[PDB]
């Protein structure tokens, strides 16, 4: 289904040039959200009341009002080992790096 | 800029058939969010670490979409309706009005 779902996304830090600060991991799975937001809206994708209304209004008049976007609704972190602006080695947890679930917003 | 912005959207309750339930208000401004997310690190676009990374992947790989413009702060709104005893009653509804947009 072209419905809002979660998809693979391989992030390669070497391809962005961040080999320089980052030591590990240099690649991770981040996923992304793509798909149609339209009725019927699965309730386990906890859509906001606003998103319901926008879907309604887009259902009534798709000109002038567009549908909601498939985007992440729960994220998890990864920890990165890298070298500081001060040239130290550190291990920091970065929030909102991996998509755990998608939804309409 | 056609970038991520809030846009006007008024939901009239006559036009959807709800005004014989909601005695007030007659409608409300919900707004919607729409626009491009080319640089989600813009301080005004509240963004996620994920949106920034993904938008970066997009510039090198067009088959990965950019981050989507969505609401990032929603406020409630109150309506008035009739009780089981035909008493006027207020009821708050959460997450109804876009206050700010952002990239996700």
């Amino acid at each position: 289904k072209a419905r809002c779902s979660r998809k693979a996304l391989h992030v390669n830090f070497k391809d962005m040039g961040w080999d320089d600060w980052i030591i590990a991991p240099l690649e991770y799975e981040a996923f992304h959200c793509e798909g149609l937001c339209e009725f019927p809206l699965r309730s386990h994708l906890e859509p906001t009341n606003h998103a319901v209304i926008q879907t309604l209004m887009n259902s009534m008049d798709p000109e002038s009002t567009p549908p909601t976007c498939c985007v992440p609704t729960r994220l998890s972190p990864i920890s990165i080992l890298f070298i500081d602006s001060a040239n130290n080695v550190v291990y920091k947890q970065y929030e909102d790096m991996v998509v755990e679930s998608c939804g309409c917003r | 800029k056609s970038s991520c912005k809030r846009h006007p959207l008024y939901v009239d309750f006559s036009d959807v058939g709800w005004n014989d339930w909601i005695v007030a208000p007659p409608g409300y401004h919900a707004f919607y969010c729409h626009g491009e997310c080319p640089f989600p690190l813009a301080d005004h676009l509240n963004s996620t670490n994920h949106a920034i990374v993904q938008t970066l992947v997009n510039s090198v790989n067009s088959k990965i979409p950019k981050a989507c413009c969505v609401p990032t702060e929603l406020s409630a709104i109150s309506m008035l309706y009739l009780d089981e005893n035909e008493k006027v009653v207020l009821k708050n509804y959460q997450d109804m009005v876009v206050e700010g947009c952002g990239c996700r």
